[PDB]
Protein backbone atom coordinates (compact mmCIF):
# COMPACT_ATOMS: atom_id res chain seq x y z
CA UNK A 1 0.00 0.00 0.00
CA UNK A 2 1.20 3.47 -0.95
CA UNK A 3 0.82 6.86 0.72
CA UNK A 4 1.03 9.62 -1.88
CA UNK A 5 1.53 13.06 -0.31
CA UNK A 6 0.16 15.65 -2.74
CA UNK A 7 0.15 18.36 -0.07
CA UNK A 8 2.40 20.85 -1.86
CA UNK A 9 4.62 21.38 1.17
CA UNK A 10 1.76 22.65 3.33
CA UNK A 11 3.04 20.57 6.25
CA UNK A 12 6.29 22.53 6.53
CA UNK A 13 4.68 25.82 7.59
CA UNK A 14 4.60 26.04 11.42
CA UNK A 15 1.20 26.64 13.03
CA UNK A 16 -0.69 26.39 9.75
CA UNK A 17 -4.11 27.01 11.34
CA UNK A 18 -2.97 30.19 13.10
CA UNK A 19 -1.11 31.43 10.02
CA UNK A 20 -4.16 30.87 7.81
CA UNK A 21 -6.33 32.68 10.35
CA UNK A 22 -3.82 35.54 10.34
CA UNK A 23 -3.92 35.77 6.54
CA UNK A 24 -7.71 35.83 6.51
CA UNK A 25 -7.79 38.39 9.33
CA UNK A 26 -5.35 40.64 7.49
CA UNK A 27 -7.30 40.47 4.23
CA UNK A 28 -10.67 41.03 5.93
CA UNK A 29 -9.34 43.91 8.03
CA UNK A 30 -7.81 45.61 4.99
CA UNK A 31 -11.02 45.18 2.98
CA UNK A 32 -13.29 46.49 5.75
CA UNK A 33 -10.99 49.42 6.55
CA UNK A 34 -10.79 50.43 2.90
CA UNK A 35 -14.55 50.11 2.44
CA UNK A 36 -15.30 52.18 5.55
CA UNK A 37 -12.77 54.87 4.59
CA UNK A 38 -14.16 55.03 1.05
CA UNK A 39 -17.74 55.32 2.32
CA UNK A 40 -16.81 58.06 4.77
CA UNK A 41 -14.81 59.96 2.15
CA UNK A 42 -17.80 59.71 -0.20
CA UNK A 43 -20.18 61.01 2.47
CA UNK A 44 -17.80 63.86 3.31
CA UNK A 45 -17.59 64.76 -0.38
CA UNK A 46 -21.38 64.66 -0.77
CA UNK A 47 -22.04 66.82 2.30
CA UNK A 48 -19.29 69.29 1.36
CA UNK B 1 -12.75 72.06 19.39
CA UNK B 2 -11.14 69.64 21.83
CA UNK B 3 -11.41 65.87 21.59
CA UNK B 4 -11.16 64.16 24.98
CA UNK B 5 -11.00 60.54 26.11
CA UNK B 6 -12.96 59.05 29.00
CA UNK B 7 -10.52 57.80 31.62
CA UNK B 8 -11.36 54.84 33.89
CA UNK B 9 -12.47 57.38 36.54
CA UNK B 10 -15.27 58.70 34.25
CA UNK B 11 -13.15 61.83 33.72
CA UNK B 12 -12.85 63.34 30.24
CA UNK B 13 -9.28 64.49 29.53
CA UNK B 14 -8.20 66.20 26.31
CA UNK B 15 -6.16 64.04 23.94
CA UNK B 16 -6.67 65.79 20.59
CA UNK B 17 -8.29 68.57 18.61
CA UNK B 18 -10.88 68.62 15.86
CA UNK B 19 -9.78 71.30 13.38
CA UNK B 20 -11.80 71.40 10.14
CA UNK B 21 -11.36 74.30 7.71
CA UNK B 22 -13.01 74.60 4.31
CA UNK B 23 -14.09 77.20 1.79
CA UNK B 24 -17.35 77.00 -0.14
CA UNK B 25 -19.33 74.02 1.15
CA UNK B 26 -22.91 72.83 1.54
CA UNK B 27 -22.45 71.57 5.11
CA UNK B 28 -20.08 70.68 7.91
CA UNK B 29 -18.85 67.08 7.42
CA UNK B 30 -17.64 66.80 11.03
CA UNK B 31 -21.12 67.18 12.52
CA UNK B 32 -22.61 64.79 9.96
CA UNK B 33 -19.95 62.15 10.66
CA UNK B 34 -20.37 62.49 14.43
CA UNK B 35 -24.17 62.31 14.21
CA UNK B 36 -24.05 59.25 11.96
CA UNK B 37 -21.44 57.33 13.97
CA UNK B 38 -21.41 58.55 17.57
CA UNK B 39 -24.22 59.41 19.96
CA UNK B 40 -25.44 62.81 21.16
CA UNK B 41 -24.94 63.55 24.86
CA UNK B 42 -27.88 65.69 26.00
CA UNK B 43 -27.29 67.38 29.35
CA UNK B 44 -31.03 67.89 29.83
CA UNK B 45 -32.68 64.66 31.00
CA UNK B 46 -36.48 64.59 30.86
CA UNK B 47 -38.43 62.95 33.65
CA UNK B 48 -40.75 60.00 33.07
CA UNK B 49 -43.73 62.39 33.24
CA UNK B 50 -43.96 66.16 33.71
CA UNK B 51 -44.72 67.46 37.20
CA UNK B 52 -47.11 70.46 37.04
CA UNK B 53 -46.23 73.06 39.67
CA UNK B 54 -48.87 75.79 39.38
CA UNK B 55 -51.01 77.84 37.01
CA UNK B 56 -50.58 81.55 37.73
CA UNK B 57 -52.22 84.76 36.53
CA UNK B 58 -50.31 87.97 35.77
CA UNK B 59 -51.99 91.26 34.82
CA UNK B 60 -49.96 93.40 32.45
CA UNK B 61 -49.93 97.09 33.50
CA UNK B 62 -51.82 99.73 31.56
CA UNK B 63 -48.71 101.89 31.12
CA UNK B 64 -45.25 100.75 30.00
CA UNK B 65 -43.52 104.03 30.94
CA UNK B 66 -42.17 102.89 34.36
CA UNK B 67 -40.72 99.66 32.97
CA UNK B 68 -39.29 101.53 29.99
CA UNK B 69 -37.58 104.07 32.24
CA UNK B 70 -36.28 101.50 34.72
Amino acid sequence: PVMADLNGGLQFVPELKEFTAKLRKELVETSEVRKAVSIETALEHKVV
Amino acid sequence: GPIKVELPTKETVEIGIVDYEAGASHGNPVVDFLKRNGSTLEQKVNLENPIPIAVLDSYTPSTNEPYARV
